[PDB]
Parts: structure tokens; sequence; C-alpha cells
């Protein structure tokens, strides 16, 4: 439990300091893929 | 991409609303102007 | 031919993005290949 907490603490500190992102060029395609799939299925969004 | 998809889904709905207005106008004209026994009976 | 048309990601072709594997030892026991596998296999 000490090793699992320390490895998660170093990984979360590396995510803020360094940039292991979600490949921002392809991440716009993933947001466009879900926008196209929801429009093709014509599903209404979840209401308030 | 959020500002681009908001305008893209709006233009896609406007063409769909143009398709919805065209499909409703064609169905109303075929149901009213009947080929046989429209309003004589 | 024409079997993968709607594929967003075409090909990654990079597992570790620097080499095929680590292939480098370090004196840090936490940041090594031993503690990386023990935190990935035995832990979940």
């Amino acid at each position: 439990t000490r090793l699992y907490l320390k490895a998660e603490q170093e990984r979360q500190h590396n995510y803020l300091k360094d940039g292991p992102y979600i490949t921002a060029e392809e991440a716009v395609a993933v947001y466009t893929t879900t926008v196209h799939w929801l429009e093709s299925r014509r599903f209404s969004p979840i209401p308030f | 991409a959020d500002r681009k998809a908001r305008e893209a889904v709006e233009m896609r709905a406007q063409v769909e609303r143009k398709m919805a207005q065209k499909e409703k106008e064609k169905h109303e004209e075929k149901l009213r102007e009947m080929a046989q026994k429209a309003r004589e009976r | 031919r024409r079997w993968d048309d709607d594929v967003v990601f075409k090909n990654c072709a990079k597992g570790v993005d620097d080499q095929k594997k680590d292939k480098r030892f370090v004196n840090d026991t936490l940041r090594s290949e031993f503690h990386k596998k023990f935190m990935e296999k035995y832990i979940k």
C-alpha cells in the first residue's frame, strides 16, 4: 500500500510538471467522433 | 472544437429542419388533394 | 483494401517511444523495471 501510493504520487506529480497528455491533435478527433456518433444515433442529451 | 461543433450541429439541424419542413409539406399535399373521393362524399 | 475506413488512429508503431524496451538499469529501486512490474502485475 505504501508502494502503490508512492507510485501514484510520482505519476500525478509528473502529469502536472511534465506533459503526458492525451495526444491533443488526435484528442480533437475523439471529441469529434463522439459528436458524430451521437448525432448519427440522434440521442437526446441527459436533462438537468 | 467546442465552438466549431456547436455551429456544425446547428447547421446540421437546420438542414434537418429544412428536410422536416419539406417532408411535412409533401405529406400534407398528398393527403389533402386526394385522387379519388377527396371531399365529394 | 477498403477494410479500415472509419479508423481514427491509423498506426501508432511506437511501444515505448524511445526503444523496444527499457534496457537500462538504475540505482533507484522504485524507478526501475523491478518495481514497475511488481506494481503492475501483483497490484491492480
